[PDB]
């Protein structure tokens, strides 16, 4: 009959301050003039809550609110069919859940905010669904009652009846060091505990992970990396049925997250449920058998879809739309520059730009070596390997950070650097740490798109950066190395921390700014996608990780492409309809005519 | 009273007239001739017609043109829209020619076919053409409405609602356009005494208005001596606010926008304003 629909109000509580403007929503408001209720003043918090019922969905509020604070969206009733949980009034909500099954690997991918930690903890039996409702502390029976009609009704049967106890490796990479710590009680100590199977499982797990150097180093001590790769050795080593990862590529390489990735499929195979949550699509296609797919507004809202397929799932997700919901989930869609659309121009050629010689930097633990190459204007170059490998240190030898043991490199160059693993150490506030970088950077309509906008810095810039989060840091540093004028810029992997629209708004932003500017920049990235779009040069680097190393010379985007895929041994076709690479299996059909060709990718991608 | 006015035009001949509630009456008719010369003719298959699209011409400004000299005096069109009629290119002959008077090809409203013409075609444009009627008083209401409103509310605050609002502001001569409706819920009422009253907004439901009508010091609980409706005491009184008006029911799109919130009610501003006061704060 007539067109379905409703109101959602959610309001972030960070953003309102309701002395400023006093009470401006419950003025202004239409429905209270009247004498109605769709905003009460809570007087105890002091907040100003929106009901749903008797919301217009006018939205005059919103734009009468002076920060930005409430929004307010008008749905066909797509959400409320589906409610698992809700965090309070106003706040985020959870609908529906991924599916677990055993034998099986159950993939997640969604853009940040969407609920993937929070249905984990649910799954967990950690925390217990209210049903956007009353629902206590665990009232599980109501849990399945929801859930009738689903998969998961079976689920959370066994879960209230302990009959299974779910195993987790936790999600926030950051909050792991600081809880954990052993300096006595290193990595070793916690895989011997741990261990469940068998002093072979010690052995095996610690070969395949390579984690053979870390185990002496304490928890605190550890990368980004070892920090992950310890927490996978525990998640094999427990004896349990259900096996749950939430974001297990976190910090790792390149070469390691497909180690990890084969490695938890292993699970699989003694027919031990696995459950998985990954921002990687080439990870992500390895491990699963079945793939959800998480989508909706940040903080808003995210709802699960049904259980699809590995491929379809994946092809799914990058058209940005998804047909049953009737979603355009992203707002635009992703594109890798051909190679045939970038820009035909005449480089500086001859004494392009600098060049640096044989250069050694040697710890005395390890080793690195470089090739002599030489760089040109207005060029990028990414950098690619497998962490450990020393890609970091080349890269500060160019910053004149590190001295080189041999060799020298002294240009008479500006250079800004963007550093690799971001912790704060800088008093002030986020707006002030800008701003001394460049006022003017603040002000182009690149950097609204970009920075300003998506993530609303606005609020963010009273806030301190002890205080502030991850990936939002990141977009923001990111910038700030652009915010200075230099003639060669260089950044350290910016991936770190960002899920898919976030990174991408990185890759646009090197690859138009360099270009414009005429200016070169140096990348160093473990996303596959990310170099492709950026680059026209690559330098690869192998070796063994921990021990010594090696750089070569800038190579064409093919050249180096071949060269680095031909380490991993995994060759990637094309979807004809996404235009996505495709995984193709070693022993692929495909794979053995692809590697005869010397064709490891396909729709090679430059820069713009 | 609300007025329109058309012209039902053949070559057997022509008519005028309009509608105003049950009242209907024709004005003034009239023809011509002319047998259909594009048979028969000769040497002449342009000679002969073309004093017959000429006495078109001439018929067809003759007969618009009158339509004008007795529907307006004042300006422009009296009326506020036009129709025409008749046989199928009899008819769009007329609406795009160097031969119709230039601004009245720019007042058309609906353009009809009748299978017959005169009184028993006049009573059949009029019957066919109230979906041409509906559909302008639409486009007139809900759409202008509609739009104007919300397309450009006036950012800041360069408006008002409710009573209190609305009232102030127009007292104030700061609203340049006063938006009521026809049913309006609020009315003028005063509760008072031997030298001295308070006038409140009070609608139907009455718990906590009849509760106060007084203030609180002399502690009087309540008399209402008389009661003014405030959309009539606007509906008369527009001019002295400055503010213009238009009344409204609901039917349309955002029409829903204004009951569910700008209840039969909305100011809106000439320059920008400073929202209503009161006392009962501190
Ligand atoms: N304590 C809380 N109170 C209110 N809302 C919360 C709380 N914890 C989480 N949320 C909400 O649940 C949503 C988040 O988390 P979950 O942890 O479920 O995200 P994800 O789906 O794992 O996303 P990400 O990729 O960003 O880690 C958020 O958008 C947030 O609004
Ligand atoms: N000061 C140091 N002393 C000894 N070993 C070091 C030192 N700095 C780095 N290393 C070691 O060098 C190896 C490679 O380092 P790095 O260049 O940071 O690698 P990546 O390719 O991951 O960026 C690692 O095994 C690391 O532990
Ligand atoms: S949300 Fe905005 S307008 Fe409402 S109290 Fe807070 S600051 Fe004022
Ligand atoms: S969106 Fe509209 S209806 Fe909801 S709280 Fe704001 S003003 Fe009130």
């Amino acid at each position: 009959m007539s067109d379905k629909n409703s109101r959602i109000a959610i309001v972030s509580a960070d953003k309102c301050k309701p002395k400023k403007c006093r009470q401006e929503c419950k003025r202004s408001c239409p429905v209270v003039k009247t004498g109605k209720l769709c905003i009460e003043v809570t007087p105890t918090s002091k907040i100003a809550f929106i009901s749903e019922i008797l919301c217009i969905g006018c939205g005059i509020c919103v734009k009468k609110c002076p920060f930005d604070a409430i929004q307010i969206i008008n749905l066909p009733t797509n959400l409320e069919a589906h409610v698992t949980h809700r965090y309070s009034a106003n706040s985020f909500k959870l609908h529906r859940l991924p599916t677990p099954r055993p034998g099986q690997v159950l993939g997640l991918v969604g853009t940040n905010g969407i609920g993937k930690s929070t249905a984990l903890k649910i799954l967990a039996g950690k925390q217990k669904p209210n049903l956007g409702r009353f629902d206590d502390p665990p009232e599980w029976q109501e849990i399945i009652k929801y859930f009738r009609g689903s998969e998961l009704q079976n689920y959370f049967t066994k879960m209230l009846e302990d009959d299974i106890k779910a195993i987790i490796k936790p999600q926030y990479v950051d909050n792991i060091p600081r809880a954990i710590k052993g300096p006595v009680q290193k990595v070793g100590e916690l895989l011997k505990l741990r261990m469940e199977k068998s002093p072979e499982d010690v052995k095996r797990y610690i070969k395949i992970l390579q984690l053979e150097n870390v185990l002496k180093r304490d928890i605190e001590k550890l990368s980004g990396g070892e920090l992950q790769r310890f927490a996978i050795g525990m998640s094999c080593v427990q004896e349990a049925d259900v096996y749950m990862f939430d974001e297990p590529s976190s910090y790792l390489d390149v070469k390691q997250r497909l180690n990890a990735a084969q490695i938890i499929r292993s699970l699989l195979a003694p027919t031990k449920y696995v459950i998985c949550v990954e921002h990687d699509l080439s990870v992500l296609d390895y491990l699963s058998d079945f793939v959800c797919i998480i989508y909706g507004v940040p903080s808003v809202y995210g709802v699960v879809t049904l259980p699809a397929s590995v491929r379809e799932g994946i092809n799914i997700f990058l058209d940005g739309h998804i047909p049953a919901e009737n979603l355009r989930f992203r707002t635009e869609a992703l594109q890798f520059r051909i190679a045939d659309a970038t820009e035909d121009l005449q480089n500086d050629s001859a004494s392009r730009a600098f060049s640096y010689p044989s250069l050694k930097k040697t710890q005395g633990d390890f080793v690195l070596n470089v090739e002599e190459g030489e760089f040109s204007d207005s060029e990028i170059l990414v950098m690619m390997g497998e962490n450990g490998t020393g890609k970091t240190t080349l890269i500060k030898l160019l910053a004149g950070a590190l001295k080189p043991d041999e060799g020298q490199d002294i240009p008479k160059l500006n250079v800004s650097m963007k550093p690799q693993k971001i912790a704060p150490k800088f008093p002030g506030t986020v707006r002030q740490l800008f701003f001394k970088k460049i006022r003017g950077q603040f002000l182009n309509p690149q950097f609204q798109t970009d920075v300003v906008k998506p993530l609303r810095i606005d609020d963010i810039i009273d806030q301190e950066v002890q205080h502030l989060s991850g990936g939002e840091l990141q977009r923001v540093a990111i910038v700030l190395a652009l915010g200075i004028p230099a003639d060669i810029y260089l950044i350290d992997e910016p991936s770190a921390y960002l899920d898919s629209e976030q990174r991408i708004i990185c890759s646009k932003v090197i690859r138009r700014f360099i270009l414009h500017n005429k200016k070169t920049a140096f990348i160093v990235e473990h996303d596959f996608i990310m170099a492709t779009y950026l680059a026209d040069k690559v330098i690869v680097f192998e070796g063994i990780p921990s021990k010594n190393a090696h750089a070569r010379a800038p190579e064409s985007l093919l050249t180096g492409c071949n060269r680095f895929l031909k380490n991993l041994n995994v060759t990637f076709r094309r979807d004809p309809n996404s235009f996505r690479p495709r995984i193709n299996k070693l022993d692929s059909q495909m794979d053995k005519e692809q590697k005869s060709s010397g064709n490891y990718f396909f729709l090679d991608n430059t820069g713009i | 009273d609300d007025k329109f006015g058309f012209i039902v035009m053949d070559g057997q001949g022509t008519l005028f007239g309009s509608v105003s509630g049950n009242t209907r009456t024709v004005l003034h008719k009239f023809t011509v001739d002319l047998p259909k010369k594009h048979g028969r003719g000769g040497q002449s298959a342009l000679r002969f017609a073309r004093l017959r699209e000429e006495k078109r011409h001439n018929y067809v400004r003759k007969v618009a043109e009158v339509a004008v000299q007795n529907f307006i005096t004042n300006d422009k069109v009296n009326v506020k829209g036009l129709i025409l009629a008749g046989s199928a290119d009899f008819k769009t002959d007329l609406a795009k020619s160097e031969l119709f008077d230039p601004r009245l090809a720019c007042k058309v409203i609906s353009i009809v076919d009748v299978s017959y013409g005169g009184e028993n075609g006049f009573n059949q444009a009029i019957e066919l053409s109230a979906e041409a009627l509906a559909n302008v008083k639409y486009v007139q209401e809900k759409k202008l409405l509609e739009a104007y409103f919300d397309e450009i509310s006036q950012d800041t605050g360069k408006f008002c609602y409710g009573i209190d609002d609305t009232l102030k502001a127009l007292d104030l001569g700061a609203v340049e356009k006063l938006i009521v409706f026809e049913n309006l819920e609020t009315i003028r009422y005063t509760f008072k005494d031997a030298e001295d009253n308070e006038v409140i907004k009070f609608a139907e439901p009455e718990a906590k208005d009849k509760s106060f009508a007084i203030d609180k010091a002399t502690g009087q609980e309540m008399d209402v001596v008389s009661e003014e409706p405030l959309i009539e005491w606007l509906a008369a009184n527009y001019k002295n606010f400055g503010a213009t008006l238009e009344f409204i029911t609901d039917k349309s799109s955002e029409g829903a926008q204004f009951v569910t919130g700008f209840g039969g009610i909305g100011a809106m501003l000439r320059y920008k304003v400073n929202f209503e006061q009161l006392v009962d704060e501190s």
